[PDB]
RNA sequence: ACGAGAACAUGCGCGACAUUCCGAA
């Protein structure tokens, strides 16, 4: 997919006390961002088991709730918002409401999936 | 098979860990009355969206990233209290020993919503303080706590003197009794001989840690102001931010004068910031240890037993 | 010849959690957590062998009469069929909060005391799976003593554990029997 | 073959340490896009195959990420440049060699083991 | 006015029997 250039910017190397960390970012720690990535994790469940082909309410509920912990996690580390402004998730997460349909918020989630896949591969 | 009934009084604020932490973003802090009322987003969303002030929000928690306080904002929209009560969780009761809500680390809770501890740990307890494979001993988890008995309760270190953290644990307020249902058999593990043995490594970490802060005058405040019961004696400590030395079987392994240097000296390799500067072995190893007036300490659970 | 089936309930107690190849069992047609029948049928056998060998084919005359035997020359059918437990629509919908859940442990050494944290997928307690047994009448005169040792074995179930760690608590159950009637037959 | 060539090279323990188990999920993921193009009489891959081809590149990426001998083998067996090609000339017969391709490496891989 | 004419390689047969994705924290 496109996110393999976007996680190659979002790539950089840390070095420190002669230790190498191959680290994208500094405070890209894999529970810092493992909270938002299972609060989707609880969203596409749940649209598994729902098996409709319009994004549920619902669902479209915790979804609000999930750009809400977007904008937490922006504010709580400066890495994981320079993460978001590079990825620009919110675009992808308001295209998800608008168009308000199952297989859209699939492409979305195998896309914030592959985000997260290079992100552990470059590292 | 012998099945036993077991129940764990938490004479002390317990906490185990979820997890997951929240800040101020999740929950509601009325400072005046000094409470804190347990919020799920979802709803938090739907009744600021049926309110038109969702966007504020948003603008709010631009403007405060660092530091967003849910109560702050709804005493600053000035949006009915009634309101508050019907889209919140549940409410539960805040200690401090000093200050805002920062970081609260949540207590660990079934899917349902009803509030629990697990078996998992009480089997790594009675493992460490039994040694100085565990099949046949099993514990299975504990029955529900009323949400309303749950509290935030404070942190506080005592290097000779006491001194709270801006740390909060949530944790579970004195007085409740939470039930198991253990299976052992007569074969490989006693009743009589586990429960000997529980209280008899709590008395020799109580006589060869606890006496040195009884003898600082930190410790003797705390035993003023009650922080260990008289019946302090089957006694567990479960919870986080207890200690390392409670249930230690490598305190028990070691002789005396002895084991206290081996404690010093896996705490300077955990500790390399704090602990790894101190190199001279003190008196006590380690240094380191509500809104009534009474004193309780982390994580004291009472033993009983009915086979 | 007949065949009685017994048709209930399993009410987990606790978490449970069979790991399929740390998430849990799950049927891919729906998507929810379910029980197999062979971990049903291998924990009762197993509980009910303990109560009454390296082969595991030998065990008792009453273990292989039940749960059947490919002993060498002493093929025995097996009497009971264990089917898997599918959850029940009438828990789906009272949870419609996720089915399952994940608990995290640190599982701190020893020695060093470093934590290795882990997460383990398990069901919510509550919830509820349908379950199906077929019991076969070889033999009209052992029926009796065969559903004597069942319900041992089911009364062994309902103080043990069914998968995962069942000693830092998991997998506890209680059966509910609706009907045991004789679908098959006269008997 | 080149398969041949490759796990000869990498046989010493092969590709650092790969096992069957390493590889089942992808093994799982090429035979079901496999069987799901066979079941499909068309000379080009279908969108949904397309998709499904670049969520197996993806998966690739992510289990060469997660073990050393599953991204080594990846890296000397050219298997993601592989499914870039087919993805690029867009034939099922260029699908179907890929797949062969596989299954010969995995099996020489159990051969030498 | 063909070494030809008539002639089912066909009938019966469960890929099945025993097997906890479990111990450990």
């Amino acid at each position: 997919n496109f996110a393999r250039k976007v996680v190659e910017e979002n790539k950089r190397v840390k070095d420190n006390r002669g230790r190498q960390e191959i680290v994208l970012f500094n405070g890209l720690t894999t529970s810092k961002l493992r909270n938002l990535l299972e609060l989707i994790n609880h969203v596409y469940t749940k649209v598994y088991n729902s098996d409709d082909t319009t994004l549920s309410e619902d669902v479209r509920d915790e979804l609000e709730y999930l750009k809400v912990k977007f904008a937490y996690e922006s504010g709580r580390e400066p890495a994981v918002r320079t993460f978001i402004e590079k990825t620009y998730v919110d675009k992808l997460v308001d295209v998800v409401l608008k168009k308000n349909t199952k297989k859209i918020f699939l492409d979305y989630c195998k896309y914030f999936e592959a985000l997260v896949a290079y992100a552990k591969f470059y590292r | 098979e012998k099945v036993y009934q077991v129940k764990l009084k938490v004479y002390g604020p317990v906490h185990i860990g979820s997890g997951k932490i929240i800040r101020k973003q999740e929950y509601i802090y009325d400072r005046r009355k000094s409470l804190a009322h347990i919020v799920d987003g979802p709803n938090l969303v739907k009744f600021l969206n049926k309110k038109g002030k969702f966007t504020a929000y948003l603008q709010y928690l631009n403007t405060t990233k660092e530091r967003a306080d849910l109560y702050t904002f709804l005493r600053q929209e000035q949006i009915d209290t009634n309101d508050w009560k019907t889209f919140v969780l549940y409410t539960e009761r805040v200690n401090q020993g000093k200050k805002g809500m920062n970081d609260l680390h949540l207590f660990v809770r079934d899917g349902r919503g009803d509030l629990y501890i697990p078996g998992s740990s009480l089997k790594g307890a009675l493992r460490t303080v039994l040694e100085g494979a565990f099949h046949s001993l099993s514990i299975s988890d504990s029955l529900p706590i009323d949400p309303k008995n749950l509290a935030i309760y404070q942190k506080i270190d005592i290097n000779k003197e006491l001194k709270p953290m801006p740390l909060y644990r949530e944790c579970v307020n004195v007085g409740t009794t939470v039930e198991f249902t253990m299976k052992i058999n007569s074969d490989d593990w006693t009743i009589e001989k586990i429960e000997k043995q529980i209280q008899q490594a709590y008395l020799q970490y109580w006589n060869k840690w606890f006496v040195g802060m009884v003898t600082t005058p930190g410790g003797k405040a705390f035993i003023k102001g009650g922080g260990l019961p008289s019946v302090l004696p089957t006694v567990l400590f479960l919870g986080g931010g207890t200690g390392f030395p409670s249930k230690t079987t490598h305190y028990l392994q070691k002789p005396k004068e002895q084991a206290q240097k081996d404690i010093f000296a896996i705490l300077q390799r955990r500790f390399r910031n704090v602990y790894g500067k101190m190199a001279t072995v003190p008196k006590n190893v380690p240094m380191v240890l509500d809104s009534t007036n009474k004193w309780y300490q982390q994580g004291v659970c009472l033993l009983e037993f009915q086979p | 010849y007949s065949k009685i089936r017994i048709v209930g309930k399993i009410d987990v107690l606790t978490g449970l959690h069979i790991g399929g190849g740390s998430p849990v069992v799950r049927d891919p047609y729906s998507r929810l957590p379910i029980i197999p029948g062979s971990s049903i049928k291998g924990k009762m056998r197993s509980l009910l062998a303990k109560h009454i060998q390296k082969m595991h084919n030998q065990d008792a005359p009453e273990i292989l009469r039940l749960f059947g035997s490919s002993q060498k020359g002493a093929i025995q059918s097996s009497r009971l069929q264990i089917s898997d437990a599918f959850f029940s629509k009438a828990s789906q919908e009272e949870f419609d909060l996720a089915y399952t859940e994940t608990k995290f442990e640190n599982t701190i050494s020893r020695l060093t005391a470093v934590a290795n944290p882990r997460q383990i997928e398990r069901v919510t307690r509550g919830a509820s799976f349908d379950f199906h047994i077929i019991y076969n009448v070889e033999n009209i005169n052992e029926v009796m003593a065969d559903f004597e040792n069942i319900k041992t074995a089911i009364h062994l179930l309902e103080n043990d554990y069914l998968g995962g760690g069942g000693t830092r608590g998991n997998g506890r159950i209680r059966f509910v029997i609706d009907s045991i009637d004789t679908v098959v037959g006269d008997f």
